[PDB]
C-alpha cells in the first residue's frame, strides 16, 4: 500500500484507522472485545466463535458474545483487551507489520498520565513502532477545518471536551471536560425506555440502543414546543425493530435522551451543559479574542451529530449572552455574532485532522518520539509531546 | 434562567403576511366609500325581488384589509342577507354563469359567514356551499385555503 | 535623502527629511507568546513588533522597550529599529544619514548606546540625536518660545530664546500618557471594570485616547458629574461588550494638573510651565507667557490648552498678555521639526559620522548634539 | 458591644469587639438542593448556609455569593448576613453597631450596597467598612508594615507607614485559595482523580489545607518528587477511598508565585510585594522590608514564609534586613484587628450613624471610609 505514517483514532466507542493524507478513515469499527457465551439464545453451525473476537467480528455476531469495552471516559480501563484491539487493528484490519513504522495516536486533553505512558510503551514494546506522536483530539478537529482559530468542541462516546485555539496558540488553561457524551446518552435512553417497561441489560443490547439512539434521537430546539408535541400530540411517536425482531415504541425519549448534553443533571452530573460549558469557556478567554472564538465554535465527534444540535447550540449561546452580558436588554443582541461550524464529515474530524497532521510531520523525523529515545529516557521521552 | 428568553423574534424577523400577499392599492376611506356605494344597491335589489342581481352587483367588488373590519363586516351582513333572499331553485342556474373569480368570492364569503353563527344563518350558507362545490368542483375550496388572510 | 524618527516612549514615528508627515507610525512595543501550547505544524515568530504585536496581542505579553523615555530593553530596541528600517520604511540604513531624539536631563549612557548600535549594528554613514523640544520649536516658523512636550513616558518644559537653549530653566517631569493610562486602569476598577493584562492596558489606552478630556473647572465638573449623567459616554470593548464612563474621563487627564492623584509629591503641569518661565532671565521671560507651544500626543486632550490658559493666567502677573499655542499636528510636531532640521540648509555638516566616531567611540555624542 | 464581621470571600468570621477571636467562623456559602424528590414536612427547605451547607453538601449545589472579593449575589449575601446575626451570634443587629471589612480596589457599588443593606434591612445603629489590610496591621501591634493579605478570592499588598497608607503603591491580584483549589482540582486529573461537583471542590479544598505546602526551591522539589515517594502522602476521602498525592502538594501553591500556571498574566506574590514596596518613596523603602505582615488563610501554607523571605531577598538590595511577619493566628488577623479598632476610644466618633445615612444616602461611605 504505502510507507506513510499510520494514524489511529483509538476512540472510546469506535477505532478509526488509516494513514497520513487519507481524506477519511481506511477502516472504522467498534472499540469492543468479545468472549464466547451461551445465553438461552439462537445458535447455528453457520458461524464459529474464537476465544477472543473483536471490532467488526464481534459487532456482527454480538448475540454470541460477552461484549466488553477496553475504554471508558477517554481512558483505557483494560490494557489486556486494548492489546486485542491493537493486534486486530494492525495484523488483520490494516494487514501491516508495525516494525519501525511511525504512528499518530490521539487522546482527550485531561487524561491520567498513565494512559499516555502505557499506550506509548505498548506501541514501542508490543508492536515495535519506530516512533510515536500523541495528539490532543480536538486540535486535530481544527486541522480538518483547515483552520487556526476558534473554540473546538469534540463530543464522542466517552467524553465531551473543549479546546479554545487562537492564531494557532492552544489556550491550555481554558481546556475542559464535560463528563457527559454518547455513552451517557445511551445509558440514559436505557433508563428512559425502562420507564416504558423495556429492558436492555445484556452486554449485547448496548449496541442495539446505540443504533436506536443514533437513528431516532434529536435535540429539541425549543423544549416547551417539543413537550407540547409530546404531551398534546402523537406525532413524535416512532416504532423501532430490534435485531430480535421485537418492536418498541419511542416518543418523548427521542428529544429527552440527548437533552442530557444540554442539561447534565438528567444523568446526575452537576456540570453545566454544552452551551453553558462553551459560553463559560469563551467568556473566560481574554477580551481581544472572545469574538474570534464565538465566530468559530467548531463541532466534532459522533455525539455532535443529533438532528438540531447545531441549531439549539447557536440559539442557546445567543440566549445565554442575552441573559448574562446584556441582562435582558434587546437593543444590542443583533450585534452579537456567533457561528457554529457543523461540517458533514465532523464525526471523523479527529481522524481527518490526524491524517493532515501526520503528513505535515512525516518528513520531520525529529518531531516523533523515537524507539531509540524511549528505550534510553523511558516515559521522559514523552515530554516532547507539549506541556 | 436563559432557556425561555425569545432571541429568534429579534435576531431573525420572520416573513409578514404583506411579504406573501401584495399591498392593497386603495386607501381605507377609498374602499369604505366604494362599499358604501354598493350596499344600498344590494339592499334595493331585495325590495324589487331581484336578489340574484343583488348578488351579481354586490360581488363586483370586495373589501380586504386588517384596517377595514367595520366595512368588511358591513359587506358580510349584506352578503348573508342577499344569499338568504335568493330562492334555492335559482342557485344552480346562477352558479354555472358566475366566473371563476365570482365563484372564488362567493365561496370565500360563505366561509366568513360560517365563522360567526350568532350573526349569520348557517343553514342557507351550507345550502350554497353544497351547490357551489357540486357545480364548480373542489378547486374553489382549494382557492379559499390559499386565499389572502385579510379577506 | 536623510531618515528621521522620534524613537518614542510609546509610539515610534519615522520617515524621510522634507516630507510633511512621518510615513511610518506604530506602537513602541515588542510582543512575545504568553502560552507554551501551539498547533505544532504551524509557524509562529519567536517575537512580534509594532502593529503586528498590537493586533496579535490576545496571546502575547507586550513589552515597551522604552520606559520614562529611557531605553530599558536594548535587545528589544534592536528589533524596533530593525522594524523601522527593514519592514516599515524598507530602506538600506548603510546609505542614509539618520536623526534620532531624546528628552532633556536623560542618562548619559542612553545617548551613547543609541549612538553605538546605529554605527556597529545598522552601519549608518552618520547620525544626529536631538532634544525633542528643540525639534518641536521648528514646525512653527520660530526661534523664541517655551515648549511643553508630553509624549507617552515623559513630560518636559524647554525655554528657548532666539535659538539659544537655557538649561538652568529646562526641567523634566516623570508623568505622561503611560501614568495617565495606569491611573485610568486604576479608577475604572471603581466601576467594577477590571483591566490587568498587558493587552488590556492597550484597550484602556484606547478609552483614554477616545473618551477623555481636561475639565476647565474640576470641582464644578465633579459636582456636574455627581448631579447629572449628561457627561457620561460609552465605549465598545473588542468582545462587543459596552462600557459606560463618567467623571473618570476627566479625573484621568487632571492628574497632569494634580500629580498627587498618583501619589506623586510633585508640582503640576501649569506649575512646571510657570516655574521654568520664572527660572528664565529677567528680560527674556517677558514674552514666554505669550509664546508657549504644546507638543507630543499627551497634549492632544480636548480642553487642555484652555485649562493651561486659565491656570498660568491665575499664577502670572496680569500686566502682560497670556496665551497658549496648540497645533493640530501636536502629536507629530517633534518629527516634523526633525524633518525640517534634517533638511535645513546649514545642517548637512552637523552629523556624528564614522570618520570621527571610529576613534572617539560613542563618547563623541555629547560634543555636538546639544 | 460593637459587632465585627469579616466579609470573607470564602470564610465568614464574626464576633464582638474586645474579644480576641471570632465567636463564629463558617463558609461564606449558600447551598440549594439539586433534587426535587422530597420527604413531606421533614425539616426540608429551599436553602442552607454555612455549616448546614457543608454538612448537607452531597445533595446541594454550593455557590459562594462572593467571587474575587466582590459580592456577585446580593439575595444570598443577605442570607449569610441574616445567618451571622440571628443564628450564629444570636443577636438582633438593630441593637449593635457593626464593623465590616472590604478589599482595596473593589467596585464602589459593592461598598455602597453593603452600607445600604446594613441600614435598610438590618436596621443597625451605626456601621463602618474598613480595608482589610490596615486591620491586619493593627492586629500585629505596629504602625509601619507592608501587609500581604491572601484570602479565598483576593490577595493584596498595602504599604503603610506611621499610620499613613500609601494608596498609589497598593497592589491587588485576583488569585487566592479559590484559584489554588481550581488548579488542584485540575492537576489531580493527572493522577486519574475526577473532582467536578461543587461538593468535591470542598473535598479538594480540604486536601489542599491538609497536604499542600510551598516548595523552598521549586525545581529541586520537582527533581526530588521524580526521584522518590518520600514526598508523597495519602488522603482519606469521605467515601473511605484512599487518594495518593505527590508533586501536586507543591505545584498547587507554586501558582501563587507563578500565576502563569493558570494562564494568568501577573507577577507572583514575591514580585507583587517587591513592586509594591519599590513603588513607595526611598525613606519608607528602608523600613517596610523589616515588616512584611502575612494575613488570611492563603498565607497559611507550610514553607511559605521561608520561601517568601528567600525570594524577596533576591529582589531587594543585599544591604537590607528583611523579615516576614507570619503569626500562627494570621487566619483571623483582619478580624482580631477589627476587634481592636472597634474597641478604640478615638474610633467611636468615626462610625457612620443611621442619622447621617438618612441625611446623605449610601454614598456617605466614600467620605467616612478609606
Ligand atoms: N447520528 C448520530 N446521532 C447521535 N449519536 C451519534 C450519531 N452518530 C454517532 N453518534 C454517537 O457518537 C458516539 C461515537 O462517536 P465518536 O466516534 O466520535 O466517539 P469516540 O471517538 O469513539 O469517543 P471518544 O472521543 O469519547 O473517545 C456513539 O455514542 C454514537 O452512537
Ligand atoms: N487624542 C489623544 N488624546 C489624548 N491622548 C492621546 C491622544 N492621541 C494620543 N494620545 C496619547 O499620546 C501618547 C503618545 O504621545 P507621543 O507623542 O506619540 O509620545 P512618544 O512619541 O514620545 O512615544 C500616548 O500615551 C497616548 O495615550
Ligand atoms: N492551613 C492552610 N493551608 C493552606 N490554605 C489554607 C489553610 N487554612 C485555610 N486555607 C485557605 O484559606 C482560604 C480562606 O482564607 P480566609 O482568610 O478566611 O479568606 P477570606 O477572608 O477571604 O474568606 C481558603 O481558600 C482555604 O483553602
Ligand atoms: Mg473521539
Ligand atoms: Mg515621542
Ligand atoms: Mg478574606
Amino acid at each position: 500500500m504505502e510507507s506513510a505514517p499510520i494514524v489511529l483514532d483509538n476512540g472510546t466507542g469506535f477505532v478509526k484507522v488509516g494513514y497520513a493524507k487519507d481524506n477519511f478513515p481506511r477502516f472504522q469499527f467498534p472499540s469492543i472485545v468479545g468472549r464466547p457465551i451461551l445465553r438461552a439464545e439462537e445458535k447455528t453451525g453457520n458461524v464459529q466463535i474464537k476465544d477472543v473476537m473483536v471490532g467488526d467480528e464481534a459487532e456482527a455476531v454480538r448475540s454470541l458474545l460477552q461484549v466488553k469495552y477496553p475504554m471508558e471516559n477517554g481512558i483505557i480501563r483494560d490494557f489486556e483487551e486494548m492489546n486485542q484491539l491493537w493486534d486486530y487493528t494492525f495484523f488483520e484490519k490494516l494487514k501491516i507489520d508495525p516494525r519501525g513504522r511511525k504512528i499518530l495516536l490521539t487522546e482527550p486533553p485531561m487524561n491520567p498520565v498513565a494512559n499516555r505512558e502505557k499506550m506509548c510503551e505498548t506501541m514501542f514494546e508490543r508492536y515495535g513502532f519506530g516512533g510515536v506522536y500523541v495528539a490532543i483530539q480536538a486540535v486535530l478537529s481544527l486541522y480538518a477545518q483547515g483552520l487556526s482559530s476558534g473554540v473546538v468542541v469534540d463530543s464522542g462516546d466517552g467524553v465531551t471536551h473543549i479546546v479554545p485555539v487562537y492564531e494557532s496558540v492552544v489556550l491550555n488553561h481554558l481546556v475542559g471536560r464535560l463528563d457527559v457524551a454518547g455513552r451517557d446518552a445511551t445509558r440514559y435512553l436505557i433508563s428512559l425506555l425502562l420507564r416504558k417497561g423495556y429492558a436492555f441489560n445484556r452486554t449485547a443490547d448496548f449496541e442495539t440502543v446505540r443504533e436506536m439512539k443514533e437513528k431516532l434521537c434529536y435535540v429539541s430546539y425549543d423544549l416547551e414546543l417539543d413537550h407540547k408535541l409530546s404531551e398534546e400530540t402523537t406525532v413524535l411517536m416512532r416504532n423501532y425493530t430490534l435485531p430480535d425482531g421485537r418492536v418498541i415504541k419511542v416518543g418523548s425519549e427521542r428529544y429527552e435522551c440527548p437533552e442530557c448534553l444540554f442539561q447534565p443533571h438528567l444523568v446526575g452530573s452537576e456540570q453545566p451543559g454544552l452551551s453553558e460549558f462553551i459560553f463559560d469557556t469563551i467568556q473566560a478567554a481574554d477580551v481581544d479574542i472572545r469574538k474570534y472564538l464565538y465566530r468559530a465554535i467548531v463541532l466534532s465527534g459522533g455525539s455532535s451529530m443529533y438532528a438540531g444540535l447545531p441549531s439549539r447550540l447557536e440559539k442557546e449561546i445567543k440566549q445565554l449572552w442575552f441573559e448574562r452580558v446584556l441582562h435582558g436588554d434587546p437593543a444590542r443582541l443583533p450585534n452579537f455574532k456567533v457561528k457554529i461550524e457543523d461540517a458533514p464529515r465532523r464525526r471523523h474530524a479527529v481522524f481527518i485532522g490526524g491524517a493532515v497532521l501526520a503528513d505535515i510531520m512525516a518528513q520531520n523525523d525529529h518531531m516523533w518520539v523515537s524507539k531509540a529515545e524511549w528505550e534510553e529516557y523511558g516515559v521522559r521521552a514523552l515530554d516532547k509531546l507539549g506541556p | 434562567t436563559f432557556r425561555t428568553l425569545d432571541v429568534d423574534s429579534i435576531t431573525e424577523p420572520v416573513l409578514t403576511e404583506q411579504d406573501i400577499f401584495p399591498i392593497r392599492n386603495e386607501t381605507a376611506e377609498q374602499v369604505q366609500a366604494a362599499v358604501s356605494q354598493l350596499i344600498p344597491q344590494a339592499r334595493s335589489a331585495i325590495q324589487t325581488g331581484n336578489a340574484l342581481q343583488g348578488l351579481k352587483t354586490l360581488l363586483s367588488y370586495v373589501p380586504y384589509g386588517n384596517d377595514v373590519q367595520e366595512v368588511r363586516t358591513q359587506y358580510l351582513n349584506a352578503f348573508v342577507d342577499v344569499l338568504s333572499n335568493i330562492r334555492a331553485a335559482d342557485i344552480p342556474a346562477f352558479v354555472k354563469e358566475c366566473s371563476t373569480e365570482e365563484i372564488d368570492n362567493i365561496v370565500n364569503f360563505i366561509y366568513r359567514g360560517l365563522a360567526n353563527p350568532q350573526a349569520y344563518n348557517s343553514s342557507v350558507l351550507l345550502n350554497w356551499h353544497e351547490k357551489v362545490v357540486e357545480i364548480s368542483g373542489i378547486g374553489c375550496i382549494v382557492r379559499v385555503l390559499n386565499s389572502r388572510p385579510d379577506l | 535623502t536623510a531618515l528621521v524618527c522620534d524613537n518614542g516612549s510609546g509610539l515610534v514615528k519615522a520617515g524621510f527629511a522634507g516630507d510633511d508627515a512621518p510615513r511610518a507610525v506604530f506602537p513602541s512595543i515588542v510582543g512575545r507568546p504568553r502560552h507554551q501550547g501551539v498547533m505544532v505544524g504551524m509557524g509562529q515568530k519567536d517575537s512580534y513588533v509594532g502593529d503586528e504585536a498590537q493586533s496579535k496581542r490576545g496571546i502575547l505579553t507586550l513589552k515597551y522597550p522604552i520606559e520614562h523615555g529611557i531605553i530599558t530593553n536594548w535587545d528589544d530596541m534592536e528589533k524596533i529599529w530593525h522594524h523601522t528600517f527593514y519592514n516599515e520604511l524598507r530602506v538600506a540604513p548603510e546609505e542614509h544619514p539618520t536623526l534620532l531624539t531624546e528628552a532633556p536631563l536623560n542618562p548619559k549612557a542612553n545617548r551613547e548606546k543609541m549612538t553605538q548600535i546605529m554605527f556597529e549594528t545598522f552601519n549608518v554613514p552618520a547620525m544626529y540625536v536631538a532634544i525633542q523640544a528643540v525639534l518641536s520649536l521648528y514646525a512653527s516658523g520660530r526661534t523664541t518660545g517655551i515648549v511643553l512636550d508630553s509624549g507617552d513616558g515623559v513630560t518636559h518644559n524647554v525655554p528657548i530664546y532666539e535659538g539659544y537653549a537655557l538649561p538652568h530653566a529646562i526641567m523634566r517631569l516623570d508623568l505622561a500618557g503611560r501614568d495617565l493610562t495606569d491611573y485610568l486602569m486604576k479608577i475604572l476598577t471603581e466601576r467594577g471594570y477590571s483591566f490587568v493584562t498587558t493587552a488590556e492596558r492597550e484597550i484602556v489606552r484606547d478609552i483614554k485616547e477616545k473618551l477623555c478630556y481636561v475639565a476647565l473647572d474640576f470641582e464644578n465638573e465633579m459636582a456636574t458629574a455627581a448631579s447629572s449623567s449628561s457627561l457620561e459616554k460609552s465605549y465598545e470593548l473588542p468582545d462587543g461588550q459596552v462600557i459606560t464612563i463618567g467623571n473618570e474621563r476627566f479625573r484621568c487627564p487632571e492628574t497632569l494638573f494634580q500629580p498627587s492623584f498618583i501619589g506623586m509629591e510633585s508640582a503640576g503641569i501649569h506649575e512646571t510651565t510657570y516655574n521654568s518661565i520664572m527660572k528664565c532671565d529677567i528680560d527674556i521671560r517677558k514674552d514666554l507667557y505669550a509664546n508657549n507651544v504644546m507638543s507630543g500626543g499627551t497634549t492632544m486632550y480636548p480642553g487642555i490648552a484652555d485649562r493651561m490658559q486659565k491656570e498660568i493666567t491665575a499664577l502670572a502677573p496680569s500686566t502682560m498678555k497670556i496665551k497658549i499655542i496648540a497645533p493640530p499636528e501636536r502629536k507629530y510636531s517633534v518629527w516634523i521639526g526633525g524633518s525640517i532640521l534634517a533638511s535645513l540648509s546649514t545642517f548637512q555638516q552637523m552629523w556624528i559620522t564614522k570618520q570621527e566616531y571610529d576613534e572617539a567611540g560613542p563618547s563623541i555624542v555629547h560634543r555636538k548634539c546639544f
